[PDB]
């Protein structure tokens, strides 16, 4: 079986990517709105099997960014609600995406590794998994004042939870 | 450079002056490095190494005792030195207490058995 | 089989072999025997070295009896002298082992020939025939705690003139006594007696000639002359508590000098006390 | 080009061990003084005569303060 | 068999882990003046185990109490360095041999040589009567003992004096396992 | 190999360091290139490996409800925090020199293979005895009076940010 044998550091820059929201990368392939990981991949180290497993995690978490870049996708191309909903949700992409963005310069210009980019982003990947559940009921559902008045009503359940 | 040059920067660095002033000194310095030069016992870091830690014990210090084991490996790891065992004899004979007999431990061996 | 050796060579196997005899191993050729030690090196061998092997082993046999008399004389029914004692006798050992350790790193360069052995062991064959001598008169007649320390005090003044073996004998009286130090300046400076292990000089009963009494056994032999002083210096806070550092050094009598300085109080306290 | 700054760095790195050994002996050297014990040691020279000059020169730059 | 593949066995034997296998690490070829050095080295590490087995054994049970715990928690600081010196030991395998390491593990014989006789002194000793079992280890005289036993008592005896600035400036002694000697009375 | 470990004790497991759903990690077989003692200390390794896998399943599956079990859950990770941290450095100091063996890669977990083990059982009662409600400020309680310094040290912190949850409601309420 024949395999690419890519760098290390090549494949953080392409988490990052993952992380951006951006599709159509060398890595995690995604089918059918599904981001998975590809097969042929493997480094010097880690055994071709551990890279499949540390991958799979952070491809778990490019299903929370996908789906959710997918959504404000669908509103841009009179709700009045998904519409200003969005805003907040999209004001906090620009945010997270900076901290990112800016963790790329310090590869281009300090040894920089797996171990070490996933502990620096330890609470963001928490902030990013309570999106996963609050989104999922404001997803699966068809008149405009159920569908608005169902999403307004989660999140001050939602934050009553967290008190 | 050569160690004749090199004497006179140490006799800038410990009393701060310039070459021109400070001549005194240098030559008192030239007198005993010189006749003195080469090594009079047989170089091993293994016997200075366990002088060291024995130092570190005696003032109750033994967390450095077990950090200079792993300082001292390092030194094996990158390779740049040539002759460790001399720059270890010397830093152990500046080293000074922040805070008796010595024919009954282990001294290193004299060189005269062999015929130099 | 040495017979089918040559000479220049079979002396490179012998050299290695007894460098392990000096560590308590035994050895290929020079076998040791049962229990002093004797040992056997062979029926044919070059005579021009088994006269020579017989030179080496006494650092071998002074050395399996002093490593004995450290993994016997630490168990705790013998006193806290003859502790310390064992403790400070055995970073000697240490060192002994260390200059076996630099002998096999040069033997490997070969530079190592039996001639030039016999004259890198001599510290060890001096040092290791003192503590095999003092570890022979200790066990002999049987001493714990003072009359430990009493040995290790003539000793030393029989070597007089040697000035390699006095600053020895000296380092281990230095590090003997540490602990019977430790419970006399508890009885000079206060009252208490601790001495776990009947070792001390002054003993204590349950009118007041049978409390305390010396033990005339367990007395320095060096503190002798003040046997008295001290037993009176306690004495005297005793009947006052229940109403309501020192160094070892030879030839300087700082610490005799330092018990007339106490019991020069001991009396004042009390004396005024009555009066 | 690159080995000539390979051992730039691996001379750094001992130069940085050295000075860490130094400092926990509590010797009064520092990095600029050190630098130069270290050449002279490297052409083979007694340490028992160069560590008495040291104990010397610092005996005397007191006589002088 | 070369005095290397030896010099690679030993530095696991150090550990529990075994040609040389597992009272005595008896060996099983080569000559006599190896395997007995082997054998007096490769016995330091069954004492290891012997050190080992308590503190595991006895961190198993919920039953100890709060000293069995700060002792069998204080075998292991004085374990972390002895896995340390097996570090700095491996590191040199890739020159040392049989005479070299008897200088190198010389005193490492000495503080498993107390640590390893002092769980057995104090086998079924629970609470106060432990912290007063390794006290008795004190009264020695040798400067390196002396001076390592009594560390583990300031270690073994800070839960006692915990209750007992707990039961003389608030009178509230609490211990499920009845460890303090004031034993109170529903 | 040891990039390679030091993600097997991260929560990944691979080729070389199977993964079994009753017993925990552990090596597969015995491996030509490396020694046939190492076989063991790995072992030994991974007693510490299945703590904090066994231990991230639970935190992220949140399980039984309630605050209290919630606010468990957001401490039991801070706790958790040096462990990551002293798994990161690891690489570093290899990174450095390229003589280190596993030897001392064991060495530097030291203080995780004491402490786990007994911030495991407080895990097993809640999940076997259905612990709900504020009864956890009692279970944690009474195993923070154990002996041994680190743990009295670890479940204080829990027990510190737990009684957050009643202070909360605590002055909600008065």
């Amino acid at each position: 079986d024949d395999r690419v044998l890519v760098t290390e550091t090549q494949v953080i820059r392409e988490t990052l990517w993952l992380l951006s929201g951006v599709k159509k990368l060398f890595i995690f392939q995604l089918i059918d709105g599904k981001v998975t990981v590809r097969n042929n991949i493997i480094v010097t180290h880690l055994t071709h099997s551990c890279l499949r497993s540390v991958l799979e995690q952070i491809a778990a978490y490019g299903q929370v960014v996908f789906r959710l870049q997918e959504f404000i996708d669908e509103v841009m191309g009179p709700f009045r609600t998904y519409q200003a909903f969005m805003w907040a949700l999209y004001k906090y992409f620009i945010s997270f995406k900076e901290e990112l963005a800016e963790i790329e310069k310090c590869i281009i210009n300090t040894t920089i590794t797996l171990a070490i980019v996933v502990d620096k982003l330890a609470p963001r990947l928490s902030q990013l998994k309570v999106l996963h559940k609050v989104f999922s009921t404001g997803v699966a559902e068809t008149r405009n004042v159920v569908r608005a008045s169902h999403l307004l009503n989660t999140l001050y359940k939602a934050i009553l939870e967290y008190d | 450079k050569s160690p004749n040059v090199l004497l006179q920067n140490l006799c800038c660095r410990i009393l701060g002056r310039s070459e021109a002033d400070v001549a005194q000194q240098f030559q008192y310095a030239v007198r005993v490095i010189g006749s003195n030069f080469a090594p009079t016992v047989e170089r091993d870091e293994f016997l200075v190494a366990e002088k060291i830690k024995k130092e570190l014990i005696r003032q109750r210090r033994e967390a450095d005792a077990a950090l200079f084991s792993e300082l001292h490996r390092k030194l094996h790891s990158q390779g740049v030195l040539k002759n460790k065992w001399s720059i270890l004899y010397l830093l152990l004979s500046l080293s000074e207490d922040p805070r008796s007999y010595a024919t009954l431990f282990a001294q290193a061996l004299p060189r005269d058995a062999h015929s130099t | 089989l040495p017979g089918t050796l040559p000479l220049a060579s079979q002396e490179s196997a012998v050299v290695e072999d007894l460098l392990y005899v000096l560590v308590g191993v035994d050895g290929r050729y020079v076998s040791a025997q049962p229990l002093s030690r004797t040992f056997l090196v062979d029926p044919n061998l070059d005579l021009s070295i088994r006269e020579l092997v017989h030179r080496i082993l006494p650092v071998a046999a002074s050395y399996s009896a002093v490593t004995r008399f450290i993994e016997e004389k630490s168990s705790f029914e013998y006193g806290q002298v003859n502790h310390a004692l064992a403790a400070a006798m055995r970073t000697l050992v240490k060192e002994h082992l260390i200059l076996v350790s630099q002998l096999e790193q040069l033997h490997r360069q070969g530079l190592l020939s039996l001639q030039k052995l016999w004259f890198y062991i001599q510290p060890a064959m001096r040092t290791m025939d003192i503590l095999a001598s003092l570890a022979t008169s200790v066990d002999k007649g049987e001493c714990l705690g003072g009359s430990t320390l009493s040995l290790l005090h003539d000793r030393s003044f029989s070597y007089t003139g040697d000035s390699q073996a006095q600053e020895l004998c000296l380092y281990l009286t230095k590090a003997a006594s540490a602990p019977y130090f430790e419970v006399l300046e508890k009885w000079i400076y206060r009252g208490i007696i601790h001495d776990p292990y009947s070792e001390f000089m002054v003993e204590e009963h349950e009118y007041w000639d049978q409390r305390y009494t010396i033990v005339q056994q367990q007395i320095p032999s060096f503190l002798q002359k003040m046997a008295d002083k001290i037993l009176s210096t306690g004495k005297y806070l005793n009947v006052v508590r229940e109403c309501g550092e020192i160094i070892y050094t030879l030839k300087e009598r700082a610490y005799v000098e330092q018990i007339e300085k106490a019991f020069n109080y001991a009396s004042k306290v009390l004396l005024d006390f009555l009066m | 080009a690159a080995a000539a700054a390979a051992n730039l760095n691996a001379v750094r790195e001992t130069m940085d061990v050295l000075l860490e050994i130094s400092r926990i002996l509590n010797t009064g050297l520092d990095m600029e003084t050190l630098s130069i014990c270290v050449r002279l040691c490297e052409q083979g020279i007694n340490p028992e005569a160069l560590s008495s000059v040291i104990k010397e020169l610092r005996k005397a730059t007191e006589a002088l303060k | 068999i070369t005095e290397a593949a030896l010099v690679r066995d030993i530095l696991y034997v150090f550990q529990g882990i075994d040609n040389i296998k597992m009272n005595c690490y008896k060996v099983e070829n080569l000559s006599r003046s190896l395997r007995d050095t082997a054998v007096r080295l490769s016995e330091l590490g069954w004492l290891h185990n012997k050190i080992r087995r308590y503190t595991d054994q006895r961190s198993l049970d919920r039953s100890f109490g709060l000293v069995g715990q700060s002792f069998c928690a204080a075998l292991h600081q004085e374990l972390r360095e002895y896995y340390r010196l097996l570090s700095v030991l491996h590191s040199q395998l890739q020159s040392l041999t049989l005479r070299r390491l008897l200088v190198w593990t010389y005193d490492p014989k000495i503080r498993l040589k107390t640590l390893a006789a002092l769980v057995d002194h104090c086998q079924g000793r629970k609470g106060g009567e432990l912290a007063s079992a390794v006290h008795a280890y004190t009264k020695t005289g040798d400067p390196y003992m002396r001076s390592l036993v009594q560390h583990i008592l300031s270690l073994v005896s800070h839960p006692v004096l915990s209750f007992l600035y707990r039961w003389i400036y608030d009178g509230e002694l609490e211990d499920t396992y009845h460890e303090f000697f004031v034993a109170s009375d529903p | 190999m040891i990039h390679e470990l030091l993600l097997a004790l991260s929560g990944y497991p691979g080729s070389i360091f199977t993964w079994n759903k009753r017993s925990g990690l552990q090596v597969s077989q015995d491996f030509p290139f490396l020694h046939p003692s190492e076989t063991s200390v790995l072992n030994r390794l991974c007693r510490l490996g299945t703590d904090y896998i066994r231990f991230t399943e639970f935190i992220e599956q949140y399980t039984l409800h309630g605050i209290y079990l919630r606010a468990f859950c957001t401490g039991l990770d801070s706790v958790l925090q040096p462990y990551r941290q002293a798994l990161l450095d690891l690489e570093q100091e290899f990174l450095g020199d390229p003589h280190l063996s596993i030897s001392h890669v064991n060495y530097f977990l030291d203080q995780f293979q004491l402490l786990f083990p007994s911030v495991m059982v407080v895990v097993e009662q809640i999940k076997s005895q259905k612990i709900h409600g504020c009864q956890i400020l009692e279970t944690v309680y009474k195993h923070s009076c154990g002996g041994l310094p680190p743990v009295r040290s670890a479940l204080e912190k829990i027990l510190a940010v737990c009684h957050g949850v009643m202070y909360k409601q605590l002055s909600a309420w008065m």
